[PDB]
């Protein structure tokens, strides 16, 4: 008995290339579009909720997931790896952070921390890579807001905005012709969406449209009152009703 | 607290002559100031004619004199039915003995 | 069972090579070039980026050149995942030794543990080895300025210019032809573009597509600066040099 | 071709085992269906004992996990039961750690985490089960939570699992766009049992004798199972209307 | 743990690890040991495809194991650190229980039995290296040459060289090394592994290393001057 | 016990009738002199209908309920309602295999509907007895007669030590079902 | 294709081929059957005489677990003790913690687990057993019949081996023509009357008969061994029914 | 590929009959047993002129009465040598006497099949071990990879071995003298080994229950060998 | 075929090969011969020598006072599987003051052999053992083969020409079974059996090895000018 695949199940082939890494990524691309767009107060991410039948409940799956207060993440590929991925990247923002400097870790330092996960399901035995790409949205003090990418190899890039999935090449040349530095959170999400129904093909509403921001502090999402420092997450979740409002004067 | 070690009394006595050899005990054992059994061996035939006596804590003596006779027993295995020599016997004991130095056996020992 | 499986990482070709290390030399190949250059009063670290795209975020990323303490910089050629698993631990082993010795780790023996580590991933435990070339730029009191380079094999040598990833056949003659031994700091640092820009894949070399980093003495007395380039910064000697 | 015996990525991002292990849900040939009331959930399962030799009170594939969560699963039995005693562990631990009854959804969670294991790690084969968990859970109400070999999991309004799983949710998916609400509209659990049969013998139409069906329901604070006299109690109603 | 039996027979009774191991010895530099009457030279090739290098900084092809023995190899580069290293420790190891520096033929002989190891160990490959060992043991004035290789045997050379081309080298020391009269002086030994070096190496300028070692922990390396007076004298007395 | 620790004292009773089984029990608990709590709950439920009565230190008689609780949940899950003999069991288990950590006097009570009512208890040694009633008593007594004789007992217990007061806890065990009792200074001081 | 080669890979029909190949040891191997009674089970077995040699009555295959559970298996027979081995490990520690002896079902699923464990892993070989066991508990007689891949059902009668099919066929006339029940006593008989009806499946070689039992009434709810008058009164009773 | 403690249809260890290919290959060495003593000799084999002979260790002392000659993989013996070493010091420790030849032999042959998926491969050389005790007298063995050992009277291991065996069964009776043992070793090395035979090129030992176990000098092995060369050529 | 890489692998038709090439390697084992009555058991074994100039390989090893086997294959294995016996023999003699049933003796055996054949990277073993006893329901014959099945026989014989022996004592079963309170005629007869299953060479005084263990007879061993009697 015992797991005896000790060996890596990614390795190089003579080309140079690292087939399960690639073979990875084309899961990603078959996967459905998500995107995220950096504002100067804020940032956005968003994708569509494909229903895999319409007796499922679609707001049981939460494809875009809180990490910390101040960090959310959304993805492209298999769910059931994001998921997991999630559960591990809350975890160890405590363990390998708050626990130690009591207070919540950086954008960056979360990324590096989830893409470290990664990287080493690509190189320890007896696994296969995470057929994921995330799209990590967050803000801390000292850094200000921020947007990356991680891969199923456990590369992370800063973005100021991007996409992924299925219709991302298309999606990306989008982004390029809207995006610019004096952007402001509400002017971002209306972008999001406009990206967001071209790759979408059924219906777009916000029942089938899954969005949430990185932005100014919810004291009323807090949950208490009494201590001045603490005022609340950035980090919100839009619900079906806002999204729908913004879609009338689209 | 538990004390794991008793005084079973008794005696034991062995002398060597120029062809034969002795190795004499009383058959007494006992505790404190009660008669356990007055008969109870504790001069042991342990094969290749070794005869042994471990006098002292009756149960290190009997766990002893039982290692050491399936020491005899192992020796014989491994080594062709050789004959265990009276020398390589004391040596094979003190191994034995020293093997528990850190919790030893309480008793004293006669070949 | 598992055996069936094992593609065998750590095993010798009939002609006596490792065919995991080689592999993983040709992956190195095809990564963005990284130029490293010595002078008499500084080093240079010039890397070039992977096709950039337009709306990457420039300023705020790290993907070639990382700092491994106040006094060593390595610039990176290869899978970037597998570089930040190394530099940390590169990173903990300068901190280990500082802790020990109340010393600077010098740079060699740096060097030789995160090489040593590489060679361990080719001679046992069944996994791919890092995929990854460095250069370590680093000053210290004994031998003052060095360059070296290691790669997946887990050998490591010493150099007063040197480029590693693609194109390092055509940048390495470059090098070899303008380099000399009483050069500048200012000197390497146009060397090391002008040939970054003569080997590039690109139709032309821009401030977005690089990473730029030199290790002087130019702070007040006898003590050693880390410089690692903005984006700015980049855009300001790339036209001083004329190559913009 | 190694990349379809193991857990790992084919040239087209798939993976094989996964795959595989899907059809083997459908070896045993049986359908199931779930379906949520208000006060209640109830979960009804084809029952086929081909053998004259064996004991039927013994094939069963609806399992009582803990006093309130109950599952239904489709596959083979001897992952169903592997499935089974995992979840009851799972859920005995989660009481005694945190101290309240593990939610139904939560629980799913968990065993498609565990499945999620099974596709990513090489050694570990995934489980060729579905398993469909029901209760009436204290916050949420009325639940319907499904787990499949990929460590995909989602709530249900309501669900059908089996070979002939296409048309009966078809079945439940016209009901419910007439009806306009996500649940049947009935207090007592004993006729959403009558619905739930009903919508089978019209999707698949075969007729049901009280031994050709197995019935769970989920109320608040107990989850049960049905006799063949409390299904043939409830066969009768159906008849007579 | 990884457990994989690398290192086995094959049919013919060969171990093609073990040998493949050799390949890569044979693709290694040249490195040259020639004895003398009281003395040891380590020779050893550097390839001259690498220009721009830093010589000062570069690891040095011979490595001290203690004050008084000396290791030179040829093959995997990366590999022979980890020997080195070994060997190095057991150096000190051996002071520290025997009060006693390790004699050459220990030191090899430890060495030699690591690279055995690693030839019938799971999850491991051979050492893709051949050292030579050259030293004097302590309180002795005999010269020590010993030779490894990666399936773990071992010896003692007069003179021998390993890596490319060494079986020129090896071709020119069979008939210009005499058993009965060994290079009496300093001076004779380095010149007859210069002369050895340079029937393969090319040019006589930064390829060329030499490393002398003499009784009483007393090694010295020469410089690059000093090498370049030895290929400047042998080539005059050639042209006859 | 060790020092300064929550003491659970010892008027704990089970008593076996007609019917079923009654627990029956005071509500105190001490660190020394000082009452730490006076309306303590000394019956705890490990199943449906099997019931402890918890004497000694209150954390580990806690600590061991807790697990039983869950070895029970479990064992229901797989293998169908247990038996109070398999409860005692558990307990047992765990006070014999820990005796030297512990300070643990437990009685187990229950009800099936085979076996009726049962009383096992578990001293400190961690060694089990079955017994028809634990802490002039007649077999097959009934409710009301089972009642009066704990009331009565418990009552001069807290009488005349001081590790004991508060309330009279009662619970019983029936094929009817399950009931709580409690009484009140006033009613039993004056028996 | 190749996806026989291994343990615990699913086909492309998504069947283990490996499990399958061990069903085949399994019906290579002698016949063995399980019969329900009115308040217990009763297990025999078909011993194949290979040689004279071969020391009478002194080569037991049926195995008891615990005091109150019979097994008998077809197929490789160090396998089947294996499982037996476990199956007694597992009632010990339930009757160590609960007190109370395994009841079957609970019993049924430790074996079931276990057997289902090594259709899991390509690092272990399926077993290359069908396991009939069964006997008496609070709730009454149980019998069981456990497979390869671990699947096992309750059953009225079982049946495995070279001669199943046989066997089946006979066990199935009971089940019509005693809906109310088989007494313990009539069931010993049946069972020798089956084995060597199921004999003629393999009758190069002559065999041994071996019986046991469990029942609340004749053996106190422990299993038993039918030895002596009992095992020869069902000798005859099968000897007269085949001729 | 294949496992490594695989069974061959014909019912052999695959890694076990491989590994005696590789002995063949291996120097050779002989065995002779007499009541006077145990003589064991071996050859040499130097690759080239310029490796120092007497370096070459293929004789070797496991105690005071008991020598060990090897063939094959000769660095694959250092472990089994170290063994054979602790065994026997080790059974003085627990026992104050010398341990049986036989009984070491038993127990460097418990390593032979300590392999699989222990160590990785079977040893690749075969042992002739010799020695003397005071139960059955002068012994020589034959330790194989594959973990069984023969006793024998005479015995050749190596490249040379099944023609010096054959030389051997004509050659060897029961009343050998130490020195006409001695000179056989000699005269089948001499037969067998490619180059010219000599004292730098072959090595003699041998065991003896006076004198122990005692490998001879060059000076000692060449006065044989021209011993050996005056008999011949004296009829 | 493709089925024989390894001991966890079952064939299409239900076969373990690497058991069966296990069991092959017994037949190219010489032949050895066990046999019982109701006071005495016998091993008879044919030994065999590499050339003149070797030892006879030794094929019978003492387990305990009242218990040895005989093997027949590969001989490395017989000691591994002889010396657990002789632990199991001397666990029961230390902790329960009891003399090791020979049937549980065949159990313990039996299980070992198992656990071989059924977890990837071990072997199966390569060696068959006749083991003989005395205990207290009487003397006892058990054959042991690696694929873990043991069988308590009368008489039997296992090795290459094995089935000539094994004829003969099927023949002479209702003879030898009665040969009761005389060691030398069930010797003889043993003898006589393995004398069925030679060819071209015969019965030598440094060839034969005879075994022997009874009611008042201690499991003891017959070699060399010992067993010039029977010949
Ligand atoms: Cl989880
Ligand atoms: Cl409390
Ligand atoms: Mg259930
Ligand atoms: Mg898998
Ligand atoms: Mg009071």
């Amino acid at each position: 008995m015992t797991d005896r695949y000790s060996f890596s199940l990614t390795t190089f082939s003579p080309s140079g290339k690292l087939g399960q890494i690639d073979y990875a990524l084309t899961a990603v691309k078959q996967g459905v579009t998500s995107l995220g767009i950096k504002a100067t107060n804020g940032v956005v991410i968003a994708t569509e909720k494909k229903s895999s039948s319409p007796l499922a409940m679609s707001e049981t799956l939460s494809k875009v997931s809180l990490l910390t207060p101040d960090i959310g993440a959304v993805y492209s590929g298999m769910g059931p790896d994001y998921r997991v991925l999630v559960d591990k990247s809350r975890k160890v923002a405590h363990t390998s952070y708050k626990r130690i400097y009591g207070e919540y870790p950086p954008t960056k330092l979360l990324v590096s921390e989830v893409a470290k996960i990664m990287q080493e399901a690509t190189q320890s035995g007896g696994v296969r890579p995470f057929g994921v790409s995330l799209l990590i949205a967050g803000h801390d003090e000292f850094n200000g807001f921020s947007l990356y990418q991680v891969d199923p190899s456990g590369s992370y890039f800063p973005w100021k905005a991007t996409a992924i999935g299925k219709g991302s090449v298309a999606a990306k040349t989008f982004l390029e012709k809207r995006w610019n530095d004096e952007l402001e959170l509400e002017d971002a999400i209306h972008i999001a969406l406009l990206t967001l129904k071209e790759s979408v093909e059924g219906e777009f509403n916000g029942d089938t449209i899954e969005l949430a921001i990185i932005g100014d502090e919810n004291p009323d999402l807090l949950g208490y009152t009494g201590i001045p420092t603490d005022k609340g997450p950035r980090f919100r979740k839009l619900t079906s009703q806002e999204i729908n409002d913004r879609l009338e004067a689209l | 607290q538990f004390n794991p070690y008793g005084d079973n009394g008794g005696t034991i006595l062995g002398i060597a002559g120029e062809d034969f050899a002795v190795l004499a005990g009383d058959t007494r054992n006992i505790t404190d100031y009660s008669i356990n059994s007055r008969y109870e061996p504790k001069v042991f035939d342990c094969g290749d004619n070794i005869v042994m006596s471990a006098n002292g804590f009756a149960a290190d003596g009997d766990a002893l004199v039982k290692r050491f006779k399936n020491s005899v027993k192992w020796y014989h295995f491994d080594h062709n039915d050789k004959k265990l020599s009276i020398n390589s016997a004391a040596r094979n004991i003190q191994h034995l003995l020293y093997g528990k130095r850190f919790f030893p056996y309480y008793v004293h020992t006669i070949i | 069972g598992s055996r069936r499986y094992d593609s065998r990482t750590t095993i010798f070709s009939p002609e006596g090579r490792l065919y995991q290390v080689e592999y993983a030399l040709e992956s190195i190949s095809h990564a963005g070039t990284a130029i490293g250059i010595m002078a008499s009063d500084g080093i240079v670290l010039a890397a070039e980026r992977k096709v950039t795209s337009t709306l990457l975020e420039q300023d705020t990323s790290t993907e070639k050149l990382y700092k491994l303490n106040d006094k060593i910089a390595v610039a990176v050629a290869g899978l970037t995942a597998d570089a930040e698993i190394l530099i940390n631990t590169a990173r903990i082993h300068a901190q280990n030794y500082l802790k020990t010795y109340n010393e600077d780790i010098p740079v060699e023996i740096l060097v030789r543990r995160l090489s040593d580590i590489k060679q361990g991933y080719t001679q046992h435990g069944g996994l791919r080895p890092f995929g990854v070339s460095f250069i370590y730029a680093g000053y210290d009191d004994r031998y003052g300025y060095q360059l070296y380079t290691s790669n997946p094999s887990g050998n490591y040598t010493g150099w007063k210019a040197i480029s590693v990833g693609a194109n390092t056949s055509a940048a390495q003659t470059l090098l070899q032809m303008d380099y000399k031994d009483d050069m500048k700091v200012d000197d390497a640092i146009e060397l090391a573009l002008k040939t970054l820009s003569k080997t590039t894949d690109s139709s032309a070399l821009t401030y977005d597509r690089l990473e730029f980093a030199t290790i002087r003495k130019g702070a007040n007395d006898g003590e050693v600066y880390q410089k690692i380039f903005k984006p700015q910064e980049i855009k300001d000697i790339l036209v001083k040099t004329g190559i913009t | 071709g190694y990349d379809r015996h193991i857990t790992i990525f084919s040239p087209e991002g798939r993976l094989y085992q996964v795959e595989y292990a899907f059809k083997a849900t459908n070896q045993t040939n049986i359908n199931s269906l779930a379906v949520r009331g208000k006060d209640c959930t109830v979960v009804i399962s084809q029952k086929k004992v081909p053998d004259k030799l064996l004991d039927p009170t013994t094939v069963s594939y609806i399992f009582c996990i803990s006093r309130t969560i109950g599952m239904v699963v489709n596959g083979p039995i001897p992952d169903a039961r592997n499935a089974a005693l995992r979840a009851k562990a799972e859920a005995a631990e989660f009481r005694y750690k945190y101290g309240y009854d593990m939610p139904c959804d939560v629980l799913a969670k968990r065993m498609a985490n565990l499945s999620q294991i099974y596709t990513q790690r090489a050694y570990m084969r995934p489980l060729g089960v579905i398993l469909t968990f029901v209760s009436v859970d204290e916050e949420l109400g009325p639940s319907i939570y499904k787990t499949d070999p990929a460590g995909y999991y989602v709530g249900y309004k309501a669900t059908a699992t089996g070979p002939k799983q296409q048309e009966i949710t078809t079945n439940l998916e016209n009901h419910f766009k007439k009806s306009k609400i996500d649940h049947i509209n009935e207090e007592s659990w004993e006729k959403v049992v009558e619905f739930a049969i009903t919508h089978m013998i019209d999707a698949l139409g075969t007729e049901f004798s009280k031994n050709d069906l197995e019935v769970g329901v989920a109320t608040k604070d107990k989850f049960f199972t049905l006799s063949a006299e409390n299904i043939e109690e409830r066969l009768v109603a159906i008849a007579e209307q | 743990g990884y457990d994989r039996a690398l290192s086995i027979f094959s049919p013919d009774g060969h171990i093609f690890q073990v040998e493949y191991a050799l390949e890569a010895v044979k693709r290694g530099t040249c490195a040259v040991g020639v004895k003398g009457k009281n003395c040891v030279v380590l020779g050893c090739e550097r390839r001259s495809t690498l220009k721009l290098q830093d010589t000062r900084i570069t690891p040095s092809k011979v490595s001290k194991i203690d004050s008084h023995v000396v290791l030179s190899f040829s093959g995997l580069n990366a590999d022979s650190r980890i020997l080195i290293e070994k060997a190095r420790v057991e150096a000190q190891s051996h002071r520290l229980t025997l009060e006693d520096p390790v004699t050459v033929e220990y030191l090899t002989r430890y060495v030699a039995g690591v690279q055995q190891r690693y030839t019938q160990s799971g999850g491991v490959r051979p050492f893709g290296v051949s050292t030579l060992i050259a030293g004097f043991d302590p309180r002795d004035d005999e010269p020590k040459l010993y030779q490894t290789e990666p399936s773990g045997i071992y010896s003692s050379w007069s003179a021998q060289t390993i890596g490319r081309n060494s079986k020129t080298v090896r071709e020119f020391l069979e008939k210009n090394y005499d058993r009965k009269e060994p290079p009496a002086t300093v001076e004779e030994c380095v010149k007859l592994t210069v002369r050895s070096l340079l029937e393969v190496v090319q040019t006589g300028a930064k390829n060329i290393e030499i490393t002398v070692v003499k009784p009483d922990s007393d090694i010295v390396a020469l410089s690059s001057e000093e090498i370049n007076q030895y290929v400047t004298q042998i080539e005059q007395e050639k042209q006859e | 016990l060790k020092k300064g620790e929550v003491s659970l004292g010892t008027s704990i009773m089970a008593v076996t009738f007609k019917d079923g089984v009654i627990l029956g029990a005071d509500s105190r608990t001490t660190t020394g002199a000082y009452i730490a709590n006076r309306v303590t709950d000394k019956l705890t439920r490990v199943h449906d209908k099997i019931w402890c009565c918890r004497s000694g230190s209150a954390a580990d008689t806690q600590a061991i309920a807790d697990i039983v609780q869950y070895h029970l949940e479990l064992y229901t899950s797989q293998y169908g309602t247990p038996s109070t003999e398999t409860a005692a069991s558990v307990f047992k288990e765990l006070c014999y295999e820990n005796k030297d950590n512990l300070t643990a006097g437990i009685i187990v009570a229950g009800y099936d509907d085979k076996n009726k009512g049962e009383v096992y208890t578990i001293p400190l040694g961690g060694s089990v007895h079955k017994l028809p009633y634990a802490i002039n008593f007649r077999e097959n007594m009934s409710k009301e007669e089972t009642v009066d004789f704990i009331k009565h007992s418990l009552s001069q217990a807290i009488k005349w030590d001081g590790s004991s007061g508060g309330v009279i806890r009662m619970v019983v065990l029936t094929a009817a079902g399950v009931e709580r009792l409690i009484f009140y200074p006033d009613e039993y001081e004056q028996l | 294709t190749g996806y026989d080669l291994s343990n615990s890979v699913f086909s492309p029909d998504g069947r283990n081929f490996q499990v399958e190949y061990a069903v085949k040891a399994v019906e290579n191997g002698t016949t063995s059957i399980g019969i329900k009674c009115n308040d217990g089970v009763v297990f025999a077995v078909e011993k194949l005489i290979t040689s004279k040699l071969l020391v009478p009555q002194k080569n037991v295959k049926i195995q008891v677990v615990d005091r109150h559970i019979g097994c008998v298996y077809s197929g490789l027979i160090p396998d089947g003790r294996h499982l037996v081995n476990r199956g007694r490990e597992e009632a010990a520690s339930f009757k160590k913690l609960y007190k109370t002896p395994i009841p079957i079902p609970a019993f049924a699923d430790r074996l079931g687990q276990y057997v289902q464990a090594h259709t899991l892993y390509n690092s272990v070989r399926p077993f290359g057993v069908s396991t009939i066991f069964g006997g008496v508990d609070k709730n009454g007689a149980h019998l069981y019949m456990l497979e390869p891949s671990g699947s096992y059902w309750g059953y009225k009668g079982a049946a495995t081996g070279k001669g199943r099919q046989s066997a089946k066929a006979e066990l199935e006339k009971l089940v019509d023509h005693h809906p109310e029940g088989l007494s313990a006593r009539e069931a010993v008989k049946q069972a020798a009357k089956i084995i060597y009806l199921a004999h003629e499946d393999n009758k190069e070689k002559d065999f041994e008969l071996e019986i046991s039992w469990c029942s609340l009434s004749e053996t106190n709810g422990l299993h038993k061994f039918v030895k002596g008058d009992l095992l020869q009164e069902a000798i005859d009773f099968a000897q007269k029914e085949i001729n | 590929d294949r496992g490594v403690s695989t069974f061959s249809p014909e019912g052999r260890l695959f890694q076990v009959e491989y590994s005696l290919e590789a002995i063949k290959l291996g120097s050779t060495a002989i065995g002779i047993a007499t009541k006077e003593g145990v003589v064991l000799g071996v050859e040499k084999r130097a690759t080239s002129p310029l490796l120092e002979s007497d370096s070459i260790e293929k004789i070797v002392e496991i105690d005071r009465h008991i020598g060990c000659a090897m063939s094959g993989l000769t660095a694959d013996a250092r472990s089994m040598i170290e063994h054979a070493r602790t065994a026997a010091v080790t059974h003085n420790l627990y026992y104050d006497e010398d341990i049986n030849v036989e009984s070491l032999t038993q127990s460097v042959c418990d390593l032979a099949l300590r392999f699989g998926e222990l160590m990785s491969r079977p040893f690749g050389v075969a042992l002739l071990i010799a020695g003397h005790d005071a139960d059955d007298g002068y012994q020589l063995f034959h330790a194989e990879p594959s973990g069984t050992f023969y006793r024998y009277n005479a015995k050749a291991i190596g490249s040379g071995s099944e023609g010096a065996q054959a030389e051997l069964l004509n050659e060897w009776h029961s009343s050998l003298t130490l020195k006409e043992a001695e000179l056989l070793v000699l005269k089948i090395l001499k037969q067998v080994m490619e180059e010219k035979l000599d004292e730098n090129n072959a090595q003699l030992s041998c065991i003896t229950k006076q004198d122990g176990f005692k490998i001879y000098d060059n000076e000692k092995t060449a006065e044989l060998i021209k011993e050996l060369k005056e008999k011949e050529a004296a009829e | 075929n493709n089925y024989d890489g390894d001991t966890v692998t079952f064939s299409p038709t239900g076969r373990l090969f690497q058991v069966e090439y296990a069991l092959e390697a017994i037949k190219q084992g010489s032949v050895t011969v066990g046999l019982r009555s109701n006071t005495h058991a016998v091993l008879v074994a044919l030994k065999r020598n590499a050339d003149e100039l070797s030892s006879y390989q030794k094929k019978i090893i003492k387990c305990d006072e009242h218990m040895g086997l005989s093997l027949a294959g590969l001989a490395p294995d017989a000691r591994v599987l002889s010396n657990y016996l002789r632990q199991q023999c001397n666990y029961s003699s230390l902790v329960f003051n009891r003399k090791l049933a020979v049937e549980r003796a065949g159990h313990l055996l039996c299980d070992k052999a198992q656990k071989n054949t059924q977890s990837y990277g071990g072997r199966p073993y390569g060696v068959g053992l006749l083991i003989i006893g005395y205990d207290k329901s009487g003397a006892h014959l058990l054959e042991f083969q690696p694929s873990g099945n043991v069988t308590e026989l009368y008489g039997t014989a296992i090795g290459a020409r094995s089935q000539g022996a094994k004829t003969y004592l099927e023949r002479t079963l209702d003879t030898f079974i009665k040969i009761d309170g005389n060691p030398d005629e069930l010797i003889k007869a043993g003898v006589e059996a393995i004398s069925q299953s030679l060819r071209d060479e015969s019965l030598t005084v440094d060839n034969l090895s005879i075994a022997i263990v009874g009611k008042d007879t201690p499991f003891t061993i017959y070699d060399g000018e010992a067993v010039a009697k029977y010949i």
